[PDB]
């Protein structure tokens, strides 16, 4: 009628199941502002804290590289101090909690929003332990994709904003900060000077938003067993799990940004094609087939496990703590559980 | 000839890098093909320096060479394979020839078919289930609750639960704290489940 | 994987031999690579192990 | 197990097997000790209870 | 020429018909051994995911009680027992072993042309889709095939004769037609239904409740189709409550997978339907098992290569396990032939065979039964010892420790599991000398067992290890046996047996075994087994993710059962104590993640042959490293194939510059 | 204890005794029966029956 397809609606009869509980119920909490708010806030701290992080170690690395490193806690305390105080450390700080701020709102926010967007209805077993999680499966799968590409433009701005710093004067656009630097590439080299050959990032961060919320969910209900049967320390099973999920999701994520490195970094043989053809899609798959992991897992600590892991660890404590990770649960043989309660006693 | 079939020529053939060095077409069946044999200055040098004392190796100075890529495993020739199967039925002798030709060798070929194999345990338990709607129709479908008094009141008996609840019996009962709360309520001529219930409403008669 | 080794060796009656080490399997034939080639990657899949019975 | 995963690995310390066959002759009578007191101890309770 | 196009697709038509005479020939009328395994492990892996969705089902109702999935139809769940039993055992463990393997394998390890019957080998595998279709399909086949609120009302009268029966005589006797004729007629060529509603009507003194759908004939009469669509699905009346019964007949049932009599050989509770198929299926069977050993033994003791006819030793360790047990099954087929028989002749004929008021003997089944029963499940385990048993010096550069030993461990135990069929039977009532006699030798079966895992340990020290998927599904193997043996010598404690008999302690231990050890030998074997099968060489990402979930889930979902078993649960039972809740999720999580441990193994096969690349031997044609000599031509070639390899990537200097100076995110310079 | 069935067969098992008795039609198999404390018991069929 309006176009081509047609939207046909049709209406259907009553059904009903003698269980009303364990399957899809969508909680009350779960709305696009109540999700995206927490989501946004989870995201915006865990942020702050890997940039400050991040800097930190740089700054420390950068200072180290001219200096001895500290012999004792006596010279290790007076390097630290030295490292606070130093000029280029206070404006990373500033530069990279704007970068913070604009990740953990619009990549990390956008994560969690759509994870609890398609998984806040699953509910769980009663006095039992929620199975057929491969229901869940395909929501975060679908929600891992979904918000895949929401952080490449702002990665891009930020080494588009700190490669521009390093140029003279008259190739140097100038950008204030990190923030004017988003503003304006946009309008300078065009939206897709944020998109191109982003298949890298685009990849990372579906494996690691896809491994650490299932992962962690996964895990925070089948080792349940501990703290609900053995008596520990419910908080610290969950730390441990947290932990997990964080260095899975190193692991499976790191291997694909090693792309970057072979395909433009490796020296190029005189006079043959490149190895790849520029192309990182097909480097991916090279890594993928290769025989040896250890060749394209070298500098995992060195260079990404401490960029990332610490943020992933916290956004997963603080989904957890804000309740973007807590299912409904009821009794099937209560009084909404089920329709039958003739064979709930007898 | 035709240039479209030649990489070279035409730029629309993507090439698959991690195939490089390995041409299908060319190989022999048997295949009698070298490509492998001593390889020396990338890492030991081919020249003598055992006894050279202004000479020593350093191994960490590889210079970088030309990716060999896995060999890659051959792919079958539909005309030239069936050809080669296909005998005569009533004209050719039942006999094996001398020639180690006639071997029939095995070929890689389309592997579409495979994707159906990857995704077998999916196909196989949507069809077992979904398809075949085992064991009933209303186990897979999203949980709803009946209506107010359905189908019947033996069934349903929500009027009388929510008189006992707001009686006096129903009301000492949740103080002793072994009967739950009332989870539904019963609005102007319609059952409302409370949001704590975790169930979801019951769907409308029409 | 045709051959692992050669040597030359003289043998009794003064007539040098040349002797080549075939490539072995663990009781498998399945597991051996039949192959014409100086490679060692299995190349060739037979259907019929016994092509002349 | 540790020393199988520390040093048995081509890496490591691989073993030249010039061994051809086997000679035990008597091994699997000696081992067999564990499991006979297993049986031994299945019995002797088994047998008291009733 | 003005049919250019025409032309190229009377090319495409002659393509395509000759690849359909290419694809008849090779793959479906031919005869080689190969290719019939391959077809074989295909069919397998569809009775495999048959027998997966089978445990699905079982697993969903037993998640928590009150029945939500089959939601009280106890028969129901019985059958899908029975099929999941069944479809394991004679169709999904022996079609690999027997079928597969033992073709696929048998001719290398013996140097035969082909099998001795090749004919035998392509009939043996056409032949099983139709008893695994028998057996797997009874949960959704019963012979009251209609659901509850199916009002079969609107469809029997039609069907009922007794009706018009007063015609039948007079189409014979003509004498006194007319005068029939002269009667009164009442109900002659006609239907009426009685009210289903109560109306209150004074206006009417009749109303008509015939079947909507039967209204007009108009449309009926050139239908060809049965009556059933009036009384199919036309009411949207339904009760949903578990103690409403769902099949009127309580006798359309199964008895299991052991066929416990007299509930499986008479009809007065097992009714005609599943059960009578199960009982001609297993015969079935049993004639399949014939044409299968007897292909396969001839083939040895006729076609197997000089030197090898009488040295059992020499084959390698799957080839002496298949043919051991293709002689345990020789000698046990009968008797169940014979017991399986005979239920069918009492359940038909009432032979009373069975039936003790009369001379029957109700045990003479169970010992009939279980005298193949016991065999049988050696004959599964034996082959999957092979795997190890080669994979573990292969990968360890190493021979086997003591194979003459363990070839003696596996036959003891073959010949000797004939006089411990009696273990399954200690409460049946059997005279206590008997019963002595089951448990000291079961008891004693413990030793050769125990033989074989020290053999096993000793293979892996002193030894050259080439760590690869297929050791790693060996060491999964040796880790689950371990447990489930461990758990089989307690049962045959006889005290423990009383409290542990028909408990989940039991299905605990036979599925650590089964479920457990041998897929995982068979997983194992097909890794060892990739490139000669496909051709190609596997992928290891997806073969580790496979490996760890596949292990992870059994562990998960076999270790809460033993739980349950020592709680006091019984086998068979879809609806229990509420006590059991926290172990049966438990257990229906492992399931499910061994579910996702065969999705892997599928994406696995799927990945491999994408990447379709030639497989490399990892002896570089060297096994045995006998003498220095060759230890060095091993290091040499190895040395070389490894620079080769990392001929494509950095040193070690450039390499670590590049991750040292990685770091080009600053904010002043100038320095 | 006299154990018998009237139509199959059926095993009377009690978990907290660790007592299984298989009740089959057409026999009277004897069992002692000595529960050595003062408790309640209860148990459930463990023979598929029906
Ligand atoms: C929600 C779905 C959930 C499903 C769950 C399913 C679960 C089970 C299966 C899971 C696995 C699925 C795998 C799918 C196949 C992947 C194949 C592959 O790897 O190669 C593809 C492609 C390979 O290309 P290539 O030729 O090798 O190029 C290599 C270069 O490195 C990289 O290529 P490039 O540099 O040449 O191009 C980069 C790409 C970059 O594109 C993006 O970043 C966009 C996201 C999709 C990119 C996918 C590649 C392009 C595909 C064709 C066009 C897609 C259009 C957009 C998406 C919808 C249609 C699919 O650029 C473009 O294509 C054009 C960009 C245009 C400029 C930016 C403008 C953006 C829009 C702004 C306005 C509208 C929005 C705001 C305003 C709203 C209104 C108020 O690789 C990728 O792009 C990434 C693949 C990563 C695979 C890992 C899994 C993550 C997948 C994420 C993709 C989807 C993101 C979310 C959008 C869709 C849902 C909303
Ligand atoms: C339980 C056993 C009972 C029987 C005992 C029998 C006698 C003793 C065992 C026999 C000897 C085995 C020796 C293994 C260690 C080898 C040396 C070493 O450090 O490894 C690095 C070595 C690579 O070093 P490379 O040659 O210098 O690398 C250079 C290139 O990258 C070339 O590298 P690539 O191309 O080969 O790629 C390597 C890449 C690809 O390889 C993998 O990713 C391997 C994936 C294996 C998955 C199965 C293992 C379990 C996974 C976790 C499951 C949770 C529960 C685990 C605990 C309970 C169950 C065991 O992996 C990695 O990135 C490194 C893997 C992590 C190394 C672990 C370091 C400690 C090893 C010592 C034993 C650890 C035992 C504790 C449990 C396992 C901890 C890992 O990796 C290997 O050769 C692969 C094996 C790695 C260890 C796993 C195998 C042993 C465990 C078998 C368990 C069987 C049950 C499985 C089902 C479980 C279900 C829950
Ligand atoms: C149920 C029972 C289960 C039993 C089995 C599991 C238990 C262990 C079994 C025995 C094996 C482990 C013991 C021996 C090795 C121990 C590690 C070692 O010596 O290597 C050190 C190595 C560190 O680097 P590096 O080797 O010293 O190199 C330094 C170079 O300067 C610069 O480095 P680079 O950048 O050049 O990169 C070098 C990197 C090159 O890159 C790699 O090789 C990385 C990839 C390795 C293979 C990954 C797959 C295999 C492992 C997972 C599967 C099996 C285990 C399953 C566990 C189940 C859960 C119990 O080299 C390596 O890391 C290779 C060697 C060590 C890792 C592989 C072999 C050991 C197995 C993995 C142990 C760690 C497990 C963590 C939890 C696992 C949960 C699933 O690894 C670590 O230290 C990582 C483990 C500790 C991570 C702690 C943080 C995790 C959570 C994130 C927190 C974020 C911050 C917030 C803090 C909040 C606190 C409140
Ligand atoms: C942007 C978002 C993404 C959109 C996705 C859109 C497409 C759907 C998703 C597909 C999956 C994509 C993901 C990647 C997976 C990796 C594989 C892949 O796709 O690589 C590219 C793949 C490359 O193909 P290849 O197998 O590597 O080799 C092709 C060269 O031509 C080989 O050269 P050659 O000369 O050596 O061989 C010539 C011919 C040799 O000819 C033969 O051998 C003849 C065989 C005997 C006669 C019967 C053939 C026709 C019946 C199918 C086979 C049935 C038996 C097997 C049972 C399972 C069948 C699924 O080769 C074949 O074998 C071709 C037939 C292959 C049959 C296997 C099944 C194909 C369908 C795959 C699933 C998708 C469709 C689902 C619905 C339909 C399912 C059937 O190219 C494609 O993109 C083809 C897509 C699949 C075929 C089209 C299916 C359309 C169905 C529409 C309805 C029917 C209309 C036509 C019937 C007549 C009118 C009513
Ligand atoms: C592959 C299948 C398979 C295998 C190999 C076995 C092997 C054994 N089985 Fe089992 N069994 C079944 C499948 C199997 N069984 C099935 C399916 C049933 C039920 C059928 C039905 O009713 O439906 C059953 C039932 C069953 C019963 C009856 C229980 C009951 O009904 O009450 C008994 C009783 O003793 C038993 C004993 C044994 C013994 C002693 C072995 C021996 O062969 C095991 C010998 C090996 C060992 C004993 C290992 C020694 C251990 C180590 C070396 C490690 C030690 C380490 C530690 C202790 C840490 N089995
Ligand atoms: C080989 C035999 C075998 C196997 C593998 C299994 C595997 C499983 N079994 Fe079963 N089971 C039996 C034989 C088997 N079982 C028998 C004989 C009984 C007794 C019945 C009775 O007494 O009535 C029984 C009973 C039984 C019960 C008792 C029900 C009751 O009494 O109420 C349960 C309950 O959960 C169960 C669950 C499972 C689960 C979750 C698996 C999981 O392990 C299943 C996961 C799937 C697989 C393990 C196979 C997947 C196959 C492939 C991926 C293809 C592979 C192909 C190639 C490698 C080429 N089984
Ligand atoms: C090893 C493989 C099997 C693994 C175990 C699977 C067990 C269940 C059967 C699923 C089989 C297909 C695989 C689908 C996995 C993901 C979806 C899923 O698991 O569905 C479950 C869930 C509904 O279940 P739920 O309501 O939670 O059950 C309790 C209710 N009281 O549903 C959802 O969450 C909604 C999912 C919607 C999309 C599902 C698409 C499935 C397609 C399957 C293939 C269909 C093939 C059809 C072929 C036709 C040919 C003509
Ligand atoms: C769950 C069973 C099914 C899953 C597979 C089981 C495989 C078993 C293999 C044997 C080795 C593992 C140990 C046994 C399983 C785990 C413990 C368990 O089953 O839980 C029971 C036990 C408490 O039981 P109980 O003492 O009877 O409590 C009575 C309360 N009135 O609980 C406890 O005391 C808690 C102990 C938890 C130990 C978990 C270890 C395995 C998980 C992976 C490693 C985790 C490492 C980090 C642990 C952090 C703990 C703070
Ligand atoms: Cu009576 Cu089971
Ligand atoms: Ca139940
Ligand atoms: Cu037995
Ligand atoms: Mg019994």
């Amino acid at each position: 009628m309006f176009f081509e397809l047609e939207d046909i609606k049709r209406r259907h009869s009553l059904y009903w199941d003698i269980y009303n509980v364990q399957g899809w119920v969508r909680r009350p909490d779960s709305t696009l502002y109540n999700n995206v708010k927490r989501g946004v806030t989870a995201g915006v701290v865990a942020s702050l804290v890997q940039e400050n992080i991040t800097a930190l170690v740089e700054n420390c690395k950068l200072l180290a590289t001219k200096y001895e490193k500290p012999q004792n806690l006596r010279q290790a305390a007076t390097f630290m101090k030295e490292v606070f105080k130093l000029e280029n450390y206070r404006k990373a700080v500033w530069n990279r909690s704007q970068y913070a701020l604009c990740i953990g709102t619009f990549d990390i926010g956008a994560r969690l929003a759509t994870f609890r967007w398609l998984n806040n209805g699953w509910q769980r077993v009663f006095a039992g332990f929620e199975f057929n999680f491969v229901r869940k499966i395909p929501t975060t799968m679908l929600a891992a994709l979904f918000t895949a590409p929401f952080s490449v433009p702002f990665e891009l701005a930020r080494m588009a904003y700190y490669g521009d710093k390093t140029f003279p004067k008259e190739l140097q656009r100038g950008y204030s900060s990190y923030l004017s630097a988003l503003a304006r590439i946009p309008f300078e080299e065009g939206p897709y000077f944020l998109f191109k050959n982003s298949f890298p990032l685009i990849i990372r961060n579906f494996f690691q938003t896809f491994t650490l919320f299932y992962t962690y969910d996964f895990l925070k209900d089948k080792a349940s067993f501990a703290w609900r049967v053995g008596e520990q320390n419910e908080y610290a099973c969950k730390m441990i799990i947290a932990g997990i999920s964080t260095y899975l999701a190193a692991v499976f994520s790191y291997p694909w940004m090693v792309t970057r490195e072979m395909v433009d970094f490796w020296p190029k043989v005189p006079g043959a094609p490149c190895t790849f053809n520029g192309n990182y899609r097909k480097a991916a798959v090279w890594i993928w087939y290769h025989e040896f992991s250890g060749n394209y897992f070298a500098g995992f600590f060195t260079k990404y496990f401490w960029k990332a892991s610490p943020g992933m660890f916290l956004t997963l404590m603080l989904a957890d703590k804000v309740g973007l990770f807590d299912q409904t649960t009821v009794d099937n043989f209560g009084g909404a559980g089920n329709n039958s309660w003739e064979d709930t006693f007898v | 000839y035709d240039w479209r079939d030649d990489p070279k020529v035409n730029k629309d053939i993507e090439e698959d890098i991690r195939d490089r060095g390995w041409h299908p077409e060319t190989y022999d069946f048997p295949y009698t093909k070298k490509h492998d044999d001593w390889v020396f200055d990338v890492t030991m040098p081919s020249q003598n320096y055992q006894t050279d004392l202004t000479v020593n190796i350093h191994p960490e100075n590889k210079k970088m060479h030309v990716m060999k890529q896995v060999m890659r495993q051959s792919y079958w020739d539909a005309e030239h394979d069936m050809a080669h199967e296909y005998d005569y039925e009533s004209e050719d002798l039942d006999f094996q020839c001398e020639s180690f030709k006639s071997q029939h060798f095995r070929k890689k070929g389309p592997i579409s078919q495979y994707l159906i194999l990857g995704l077998l345990p999916i196909l196989y338990f949507g069809t077992e289930f979904f398809y075949n709607h085992y064991p009933d129709e209303d186990y897979w479908r999203v949980a709803h609750p009946p209506p107010l008094d359905y189908p019947d009141t033996d069934d349903t008996d929500d009027t009388e639960t929510f008189k006992d609840y707001k009686s006096f019996t129903g009301r000492r009962m949740v103080d002793t704290g072994i009967v739950d709360p009332l989870w539904y309520d019963i609005r102007e001529g319609k059952k409302v489940y409370y949001d704590w219930a975790g169930v979801n409403q019951p769907m409308e008669d029409i | 994987q045709m051959f692992v080794a050669r040597q030359v060796v003289t043998n009794s009656k003064g007539e040098k031999v040349e002797v080549l080490w075939n490539a072995q399997c663990y009781e498998d034939i399945a597991q051996l690579n039949v192959g014409f080639a100086p490679v060692l990657e299995s190349v060739d899949y037979h259907w019929e192990i016994f092509l002349w019975a | 197990i540790l020393k199988v995963a520390r040093f048995r690995v081509l890496k490591m310390r691989p073993k030249i097997s010039t061994s051809y066959r086997p000679h035990g002759k008597w091994g699997d009578f000696l081992a067999c000790i564990i499991p006979l007191i297993w049986c031994i101890n299945i019995l002797t309770n088994s047998n008291l209870i009733l | 020429n003005y049919f250019y196009y025409l032309d190229r697709i009377k090319k495409l038509f002659t393509y395509l018909n000759d690849l359909r005479k290419h694809i008849l020939k090779k793959y479906v009328y031919t005869i080689n051994h190969k290719r019939i395994a391959i077809n074989y492990l295909y069919f397998s892996m569809v009775t495999g995911l048959s027998g997966a969705a089978l445990a699905t089902m079982i697993r969903l109702e037993l998640a928590h009680p009150g029945s939500p999935f089959f939601k009280g139809d106890s028969l129901r769940y019985l059958q899908v027992v029975t099929a999941h039993g069944l479809i394991m055992v004679f169709f999904v463990v022996v079609p690999i072993l027997f079928g597969g393997f033992a073709n696929f394998l048998i001719p290398y390890h013996v140097g035969s042309k082909d099998v001795a019957y090749p004919r035998l080998n392509s009939i043996g595998f056409w032949i099983q889709p139709c008893g695994y279709i028998l057996l797997a399909k009874i949960g959704f086949l019963r012979p009251q095939f209609w659901r509850y609120y199916d009002k079969t009302s609107f469809s029997f009268p039609f069907l009922e004769k007794m009706k018009y029966n007063q015609y039948k005589e007079y189409k014979n006797d003509y004498l006194f037609y007319l005068d029939f004729l002269k009667k009164e007629i009442t109900d002659d060529h006609s239907f009426f239904w009685k009210a289903r509603k109560v109306i209150k009507l004074p206006q009417y003194s009749v109303f008509s409740f015939v079947p909507l759908k039967l209204m007009m004939w108009k449309t009926m009469i050139n239908y060809p189709e049965s009556f059933w669509y009036a009384a199919s699905r036309v009411v949207q009346s339904r009760r949903k409550k578990v103690f409403v019964t769902k099949c009127s007949a309580r006798t359309l049932t199964t008895a299991g997978w052991t066929f416990i009599t007299p509930f499986s050989s008479n009809i007065k509770y097992t009714a005609v339907g599943s059960q009578d198929i199960l009982i001609l299926s297993v015969v079935f069977a049993g004639i399949s098992t014939t044409i299968s050993f007897t292909n396969l033994l001839i083939t040895r003791r006729t076609l197997a290569m000089p030197g090898l006819r009488h040295r059992r030793v020499l084959m390698p360790f799957v080839t002496i396990s298949i043919f051991l047990t293709l002689r345990m099954l020789a000698t046990i087929t009968p008797v169940l032939g014979a017991a399986v028989i005979m239920m069918a002749f009492d359940r038909h004929w009432q032979t009373t065979f069975f039936e003790y008021a009369y001379g029957g003997d109700p045990i003479l089944s169970q010992h009939l039964f279980w005298f193949f029963g016991h065999p049988e499940v050696y004959v599964l385990i034996i082959p999957t010892f092979g795997f190890i048993n080669m994979i573990v010096p292969h990968n360890n550069t190493r021979r086997v420790a003591s194979k003459h030993h363990m070839i003696w461990a596996i036959y003891v135990m073959a010949y000797m599991g004939y006089l411990v069929w009696g273990h399954h039977m200690y409460l049946v009532g059997l005279d206590h000398r008997s019963r002595t006699m089951y448990s000291t030798i079961t008891i004693m079966i413990s030793m050769p067992a125990t033989i074989k895992v020290v053999n096993w340990t000793l293979s892996l020290v002193n030894g050259a290890l080439k760590i690869d998927l297929p050791f790693l599904f060996s060491m999964s193997f040796l880790l689950l046996f371990l447990v489930a043996g461990f758990t089989g010598m307690w049962l045959s404690h006889v005290s423990l047996n009383v409290s542990m008999h028909d408990t989940f302690y039991v299905v605990a231990h036979f599925h650590i075994m089964l479920s457990g050890a041998a897929m995982t030998g068979i997983f194992s074997g097909i890794y060892y087994y990739f490139n000669a099968l496909f051709g190609v060489k596997y992928s290891r990402m997806f073969g580790y993710m496979h490996l760890i979930y596949y292990s992870g889930g059994q562990w998960v979902a076999f270790v809460p059962l033993f739980y349950l078993g020592f709680s006091g649960m019984p086998r068979r039972i879809h609806d229990y104590p509420v006590v059991f809740m926290g172990w049966h999720s438990m257990s229906t999580t492992g399931h499910f993640i061994t579910l996702v441990g065969i999705i892997f193994f599928f994406l696995m096969m799927f990945d491999s042959h994408i990447e379709r690349r030639a497989s490399t031997s990892t002896t570089l044609g060297l096994p045995r490293w006998y003498k220095r000599i060759s230890y060095y031509i091993f290091k040499i070639r190895y040395l070389q194939h490894t620079k080769s390899k990392m001929n494509g990537i950095p040193g070690s200097t450039v390499r670590l510059m590049l991750i040292n100076r990685h770091f080009v995110e600053y904010e002043v310079y100038e320095k | 204890l006299i154990t018998n069935s009237y139509d199959i067969v059926h095993s009377w098992f009690i978990p907290g005794l660790g007592i299984k008795l298989d009740c089959v039609p057409g026999r009277s198999t004897h069992h002692t029966f000595f529960i050595d404390n003062v408790g309640f018991y209860y148990g459930q069929c463990a023979e598929i029956c029906g």
